[PDB]
């Protein structure tokens, strides 16, 4: 079972994945458990494509699934900055002073929206269209994984332990993908603080979980 | 008469569909009226997934509709159930006296949903990993059509016949598919049960159809 | 310029050649190598989602030109029953019928229901002309067909008929864009098109986009 790879590798379904796994889907992958039950990636160019936007939504959503959890971690210890939820965060912009990022007025303190809006637009079409094409940091290697300036710190070598954190990068990105929808959707739902679900969980789990919020959507008419 | 199988068969735009089906839709399947006009299916093993796919969900759409209508027509024949419209009938686990199963206290009697939510995921994670690979009820059969512990009627005997009976498992799927797509937004657009909904066109067609809910999700508010 | 071939009109400026697939050599109009999520590998599907692109970037030309049009027509002296798009349906069960352009001659229709069973009737028809064939035309291009559409004789001269067909797949890439953007601006104003362009060019600094910005919040 120490394999991520190979034609026997830990599987979606665990001894219920025989009859599953199938011919093009081979282990060669960091994250390979043989879950393709639409068969959404046959032809390797589209595979290939779903990998490399799966692995930008893992690193997307370890950032988002880290920076939702800190507001809310740092009002645990009392700093309070306008409002510590992640989904009504935004609006602190248009509060009476503007945003604060930790709260101490000699900090950030932005307030126009529009303007940081075009400073991130610039940067972010520079920095992702040197991500996808190349730049002044390597111009031609891995649409995945570049490395060179993105690993100061020497983890790229001896490529066996390389692929085990490939692997663990994943495993950690889908994680935080389904923490983040299910962000997303303790937003919906609840309306609440993903933290604030998780007091309330710990303070009365078995009259509050989802199942209380379970008619609310029910449309009335 | 009119066939479903082969060169010439039964056709998604009919007459004016000779010119119109792919070519890699050649007819041995099940329910090939040759509609990929957007091409989802043009890889083959693409196109074996979405086979299962549409079959399971046609086997589950038809178990679906069949208890949408079912303990309505009880209620509206004889049967006081706790609720018998569909999209509220989830919540009689909170009814304070139980789920009733046929109305009557002597039936099943369930008041936790979290215990009931976690028998259905043990026995369907059992039998969903038994449906792919195989358990007690067959090992080495049919991924879609297993038979012999789902044939007990012997109904897939005479393969000729067996090849009808698929395209009518197809169709009636199909027709329970777009019955349960009919139920969810009828759902969400009129509030009431699909028989309710049937009742009220049934009594003035001319203002109980779809119209009269158009102005209902009105983008002004 | 050259919009085909190895050199050509791209996505991402003058640097995005690792960002173009190999499928997609410029052979066919707008092609600019974007298909980084890669749904168009096959061949047979690149073909449907080419036909799929041109008709929902045909329809949608026609529909913003008819977001836009009697809207603009509001305030340039006629009055309808509603001038916004998104009301322009609901004007049958007002009283006094669907007036064409407010003269209560011109259509005059209270019933939605046989109007759509005539367009129902009618767009089957036409449809089913278009991906089979039928009396305008039999067996032809799946796109662009000629000799009943374009009567006027503009398809000719293949260089300047391609350069027709990658100005109109780059119209309608806009009017598609623009008609994403009139759904939304729907749904989270309420005010039609022309209606929000003036509220932007009354004043551009409150009345942007993040005016209505915590209108979907949650409770
Ligand atoms: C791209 C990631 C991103 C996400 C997920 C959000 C999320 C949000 N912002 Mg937002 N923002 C994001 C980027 C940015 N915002 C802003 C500036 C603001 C302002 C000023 C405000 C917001 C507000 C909001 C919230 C709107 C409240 C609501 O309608 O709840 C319903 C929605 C949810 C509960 C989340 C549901 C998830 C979603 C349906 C699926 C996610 C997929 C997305 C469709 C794809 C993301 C877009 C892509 C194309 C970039 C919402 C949770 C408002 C707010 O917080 O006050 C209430 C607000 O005032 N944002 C800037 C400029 C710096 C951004 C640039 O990166
Ligand atoms: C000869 C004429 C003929 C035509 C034109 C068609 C065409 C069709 N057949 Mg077909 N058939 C025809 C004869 C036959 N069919 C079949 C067997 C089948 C089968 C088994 C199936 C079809 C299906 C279809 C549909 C596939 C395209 C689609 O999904 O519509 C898309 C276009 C529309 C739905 C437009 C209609 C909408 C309306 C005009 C607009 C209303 C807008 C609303 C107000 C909503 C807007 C508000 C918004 C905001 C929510 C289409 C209606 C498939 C189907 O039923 O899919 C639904 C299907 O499964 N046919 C047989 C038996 C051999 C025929 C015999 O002659
Ligand atoms: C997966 C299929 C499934 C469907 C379609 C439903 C349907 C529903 N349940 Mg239900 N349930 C389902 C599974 C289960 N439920 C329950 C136990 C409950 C309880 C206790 C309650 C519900 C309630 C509801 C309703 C939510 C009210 C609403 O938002 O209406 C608006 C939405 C619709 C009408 C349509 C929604 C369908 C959706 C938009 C499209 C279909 C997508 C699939 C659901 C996603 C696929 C699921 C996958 C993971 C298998 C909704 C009609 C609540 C209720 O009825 O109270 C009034 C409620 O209290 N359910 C259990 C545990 C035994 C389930 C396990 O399988
Ligand atoms: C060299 C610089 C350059 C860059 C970086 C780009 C990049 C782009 N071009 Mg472009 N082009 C560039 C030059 C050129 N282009 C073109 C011709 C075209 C065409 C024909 C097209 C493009 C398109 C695009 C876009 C495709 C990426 C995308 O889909 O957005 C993905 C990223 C985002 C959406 C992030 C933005 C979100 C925002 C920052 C955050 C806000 C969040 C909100 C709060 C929402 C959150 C919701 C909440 C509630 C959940 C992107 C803006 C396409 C397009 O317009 O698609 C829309 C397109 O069709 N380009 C030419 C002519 C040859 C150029 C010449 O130099
Ligand atoms: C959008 C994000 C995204 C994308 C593009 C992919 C793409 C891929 N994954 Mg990954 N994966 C993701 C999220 C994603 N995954 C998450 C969140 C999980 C954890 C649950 C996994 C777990 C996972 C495993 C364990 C494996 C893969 C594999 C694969 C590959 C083949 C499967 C396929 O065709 O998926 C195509 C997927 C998409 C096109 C994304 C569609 C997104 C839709 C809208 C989701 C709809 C479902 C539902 C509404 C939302 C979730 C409901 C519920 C689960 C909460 C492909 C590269 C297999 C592989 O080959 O390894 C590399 C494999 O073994 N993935
Ligand atoms: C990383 C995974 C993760 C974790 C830790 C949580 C944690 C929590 N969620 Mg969230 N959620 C998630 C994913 C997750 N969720 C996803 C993916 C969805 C979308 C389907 C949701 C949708 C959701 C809603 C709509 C709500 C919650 C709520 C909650 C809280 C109470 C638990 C509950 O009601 O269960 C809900 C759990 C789910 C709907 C699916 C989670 C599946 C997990 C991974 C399996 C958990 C196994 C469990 C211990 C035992 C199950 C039976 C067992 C025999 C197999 C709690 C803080 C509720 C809340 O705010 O309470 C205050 C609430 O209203 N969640
Ligand atoms: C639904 C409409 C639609 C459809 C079917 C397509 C389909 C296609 N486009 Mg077009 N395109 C569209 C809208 C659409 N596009 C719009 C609105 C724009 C302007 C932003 C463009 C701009 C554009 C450029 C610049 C190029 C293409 C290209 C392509 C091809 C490959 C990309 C692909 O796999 O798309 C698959 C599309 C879908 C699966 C549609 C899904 C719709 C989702 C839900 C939308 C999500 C975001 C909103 C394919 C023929 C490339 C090509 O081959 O040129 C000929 C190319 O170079 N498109
Ligand atoms: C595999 C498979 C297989 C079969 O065959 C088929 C199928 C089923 C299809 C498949 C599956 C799939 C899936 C599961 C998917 C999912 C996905 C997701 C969820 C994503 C997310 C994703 C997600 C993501 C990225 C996210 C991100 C996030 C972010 C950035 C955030 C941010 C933020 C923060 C921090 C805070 C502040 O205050 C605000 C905000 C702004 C809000
Ligand atoms: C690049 C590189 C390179 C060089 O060489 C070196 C260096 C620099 C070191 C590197 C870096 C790295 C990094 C940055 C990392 C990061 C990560 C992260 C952040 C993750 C997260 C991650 C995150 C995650 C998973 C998350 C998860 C979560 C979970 C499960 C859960 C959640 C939840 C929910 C749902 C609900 C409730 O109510 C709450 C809670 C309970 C909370
Ligand atoms: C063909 C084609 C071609 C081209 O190429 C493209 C396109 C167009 C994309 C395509 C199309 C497609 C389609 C049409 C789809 C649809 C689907 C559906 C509707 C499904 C359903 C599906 C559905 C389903 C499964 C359903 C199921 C159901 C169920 C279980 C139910 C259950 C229940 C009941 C009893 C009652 C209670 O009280 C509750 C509940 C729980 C609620
Ligand atoms: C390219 C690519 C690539 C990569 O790879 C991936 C991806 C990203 C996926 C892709 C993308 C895609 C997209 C963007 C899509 C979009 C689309 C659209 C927007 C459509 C619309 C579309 C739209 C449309 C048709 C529209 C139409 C319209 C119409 C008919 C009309 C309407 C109307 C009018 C006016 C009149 C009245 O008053 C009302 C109404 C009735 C309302």
């Amino acid at each position: 079972a120490i394999e991520w790879y190979g034609p026997d590798r830990p599987k979606f379904l665990g001894p219920f994945s025989e009859g599953d796994t199938p011919a093009y889907l081979t282990g060669e992958f960091p994250g390979d458990y043989g879950w393709d039950t639409a068969g959404l990636s046959a032809d390797p160019e589209t595979f290939k494509r779903y990998r490399e936007l799966e692995l930008i939504h893992a690193r997307w959503a370890m950032l988002g699934a880290l920076g939702c959890i800190t507001p809310e971690l740092l009002a645990k210890n009392g700093i309070p900055f306008g409002e510590a939820v992640w989904f009504k965060a935004g609006a602190q912009i248009f509060a009476e002073g503007g945003l604060n990022y930790l709260g101490n007025e000699n900090l950030i303190h932005a307030q126009s929206i529009i303007a940081t809006l075009a400073f991130q637009v610039v940067v972010m079409g520079l920095a992702e269209a040197y991500r996808a094409n190349g730049g002044p940091l390597g111009e031609g290697l891995d649409p995945l994984h570049p490395g060179g300036a993105f690993d100061p710190l020497g983890l790229a070598d001896d490529p066996d332990t390389f692929a085990e954190l490939k692997v663990k990068e994943i495993k950690n990105g889908r994680l935080a993908m389904f923490s983040m929808f299910g962000f997303f959707v303790q937003a919906i739902v609840t309306g609440k603080g993903p933290i604030q679900n998780l007091d309330d969980h710990l303070a009365n789990p078995t009259a509050v979980n989802a199942f209380a919020y379970a008619t609310k959507f029910t449309p009335s008419a | 008469g009119i066939e479903f199988y082969g060169p010439n068969r039964a056709k998604w735009l009919g007459p004016y569909s000779e010119n119109a089906t792919p070519a890699y839709l050649t007819g041995e399947f099940p329910g090939d009226y040759g509609w990929d006009t957007a091409g989802l299916s043009a890889d083959p093993e693409t196109f074996k997934r979405y086979r299962e796919l549409e079959l399971i969900h046609a086997r589950w759409a038809m178990l679906g509709a069949l208890g949408c209508i079912t303990p309505e027509l009880l209620a509206k024949s004889g049967t006081q159930f706790g609720e018998a419209v569909w999209f509220k009938a989830g919540a009689q686990i909170f009814s304070e006296g139980g789920l009733d199963y046929l109305g009557n206290p002597s039936l099943v009697h369930a008041q936790n949903i979290v215990a009931t939510l976690a028998v259905q995921v043990i026995l369907m994670g059992l039998v969903e990993g038994y449906r792919v690979n195989g358990g007690p009820a067959g090992e080495g059969l049919d991924p879609l059509y297993p038979g012999e512990s789902f044939d007990p009627l012997g109904l897939a005997d005479d393969p000729d016949t067996f090849a009808e009976l698929k395209v009518k498992e197809i169709k009636n799927g199909r027709l329970a598919m777009f019955s349960m797509f009919g139920f969810f937004v009828q759902a969400i657009v009129t509030g009431k049960g699909p028989i309710q909904n049937l009742d009220d066109h049934l009594s003035n067609p001319t203002v109980n159809n779809a119209f009269a809910f158009a102005t209902k999700f009105t983008p002004s508010a």
